[PDB]
């Protein structure tokens, strides 16, 4: 009763893809299916559906012309080849079962989409991949209050969305929070984690902050300290 | 083919809320609804299809009504696990499946909280780096309709920020963050900059001056 | 049809009703189940009996 | 279309000769038929026992 999917990247603004999904639980002449994209921070949008039994298949009308769908039930899979992409089509991708195939079209009254995947990310650009610069933000007493200090680093200008942050090698769990990162108007992320930290313990101890890119392969450790 | 709904709605914990949908004739005309509801960051549940048919495991809190052009989610008693999007579709003889906009909860409980603010100057390195950058980081300020406004040290300034929306932490209050982008050379251009967050009403603002 | 429960939609079975209607011309037949709101008293009133 | 009929059931004070008065007749039915009407008959139950 479960829905996997995968084949989402990077390509940039020209390309072409393959999204595939796989089903377990139940069989596939007895369900149809949907693919379902959601840009990030914003509602749904349907994309396309297959019937059950064989085919008859519907797209959106944005996405008309440009997209082809087909189903394996001696495999248990879907398939969803995208071509001449656009940069608007940066989303999440979920592959949803309908129960009670027949296109909503004919089958009215009942369709449903009952279990759900849980997604594929998909982006689209030509900035193509670059690596992290880091800084780190010292701990200042204008960061100060009292009992406590907030120190952190700043990691900023990547493309390859996933970037990991630690501090000391993943030691202090206390206080450390990794924001949400930014995409700017060049095209490229930055974040930057921060963790606070007694103030008596401002430069006592060690508060080195462990950056690793994993689709490059940056790894570098940078250390926080008061200002000079 | 746009199944109009409102944004976001409200309520306090414990009384009946409804959320509504109006499609015109291809949408709700000759079709039925379904209601999906999207808990933060997972995949999103089945909760009404038919217009009121629950499946198996909803529970017994949520109804459906659907009349002649529009439909009508109706939750009986808010409580702390409904906080999520709610959708409606369609299926719309224009042959193409239509959704909702979505509208959100705010079961408004917590109290209050006073958005901690707290600001970083450029560090030393990204000078020599030939660039510049302010952090300002909000944090803790549970109801999130926070906004942020940058200043040179006089006036407001509107170019080279950026501005996280506000996501919600463990204890389930809010975060956000801001970039300011800047020259070094404008950065000891002008004395001292400012951040300043406003939050119903309040506000509170940060300073920090080069060197 | 050969109807074997242990068959996937697609060969089940399906009852079917097809309604349709006609005007030709006579009297009366089959309407809807006209409202009826209330009955007011001693006010100036726009009624329908 | 419409198939009225009115009745008035009177009781006589003789077995059967038509008598003499007045007694206006109150509709019973309406039937919305549509039938074309040109003769109509009788309807008797027989002698056997
Ligand atoms: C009744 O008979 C007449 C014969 O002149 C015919 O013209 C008429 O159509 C009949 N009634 C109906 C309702 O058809």
């Amino acid at each position: 009763v479960q829905l996997v999917e995968s084949g989402g990247g990077v390509v940039q603004p020209g390309g072409s893809l393959r999204l595939s999904c796989a089903a377990s639980g139940f069989r596939f002449d007895d369900h149809a299916m949907h693919w379902v994209r959601q840009a990030p921070g914003k509602g749904l949008e349907w994309v396309s559906v297959i019937s059950g039994d064989g085919g008859s298949t519907y797209y959106a009308d944005s996405v008309k012309g440009r997209f082809s769908i087909s189903r394996d039930d001696s495999k248990n899979s879907l398939y969803l080849q995208m071509n001449s992409l656009r940069t608007e089509d940066t989303a999440l991708y979920y592959c949803a079962k309908d129960r009670s195939y027949g296109p909503p079209d004919v089958f009215n009254y009942e369709y449903g989409m009952d279990v759900w995947g849980q997604g594929t990310t998909v982006t689209v650009s030509s900035a193509s991949t670059k690596g992290p610069s880091v800084f780190p933000l010292a701990p200042s007493s204008k960061s100060t209050s009292g009992g406590t200090a907030a120190l952190g680093c700043l990691v900023k200008d990547y493309f390859p969305e996933p970037v990991t942050v630690s501090w000391n090698s993943g030691a202090l769990t206390s206080g450390v929070h990794t924001f949400p990162a930014v995409l700017q108007s060049s095209g490229l992320y930055s974040l930057s984690s921060v963790v606070t930290v007694p103030s008596s313990s401002l430069g006592t101890q060690t508060y080195i902050c462990n950056v690793n890119h994993k689709p490059s392969n940056t790894k570098v450790d940078k250390k926080v300290e008061p200002k000079s | 083919s746009v199944l109009t709904q409102p944004p976001s709605a409200s309520g306090t914990p414990g009384q009946r809320v409804t959320i509504s949908c109006s499609g015109s004739s291809s949408n709700i005309g000759s079709n039925t609804v379904n209601w999906y509801q999207q808990l933060p960051g997972t995949a999103p549940k089945l909760l009404i299809y038919s217009n009121n048919q629950r499946p198996s495991g909803v529970p017994d809190r949520f109804s459906g009504s659907k009349s002649g052009t529009s439909a009508s989610l109706a939750i009986s008693g808010l409580q702390s696990e409904d906080e999520a999007d709610y959708y409606c579709a369609a299926w719309d003889d224009s042959l193409n499946w239509v959704f909702g906009g979505g509208t959100k909860l705010t079961v408004l409980g917590q109290p209050k909280a006073a958005p901690s603010v707290t600001l970083f100057p450029p560090s030393s390195e990204e000078l020599q780096a030939n660039k510049a950058t302010l952090v300002c980081l909000i944090s803790d300020f549970y109801p999130g309709a926070v906004t942020v406004a940058w200043k040179a040290d006089s006036s407001p300034v509107k170019a080279g920020v950026e501005t996280t929306t506000p996501s919600k932490q463990s204890n389930n209050k809010y975060a956000a963050s801001s970039y300011l982008s800047l020259t070094p050379e404008q950065w000891k251009s002008h004395r001292s900059y400012s951040c300043q967050v406003t939050h119903e009403g309040s506000t509170v603002e940060k300073t920090v001056a080069p060197t | 049809y050969g109807f074997q429960p242990t068959n996937g939609v697609g060969y089940q079975p399906y009852r079917v009703v097809v309604l349709s209607f006609e005007l030709l011309h006579a009297p009366a037949t089959v309407c809807g189940p006209k409202k009826s709101t209330n009955l007011v008293k001693n006010k100036c009133v726009n009624f329908n009996f | 279309g419409y198939f009225k009929i009115y009745s008035k059931h009177t009781p006589i004070n003789l077995v059967r000769d038509l008598p003499q008065g007045f007694s206006a007749l109150e509709p019973l039915v309406d039937l919305p038929i549509g039938i074309n009407i040109t003769r109509f008959q009788t309807l008797l139950a027989l002698h056997r026992s």
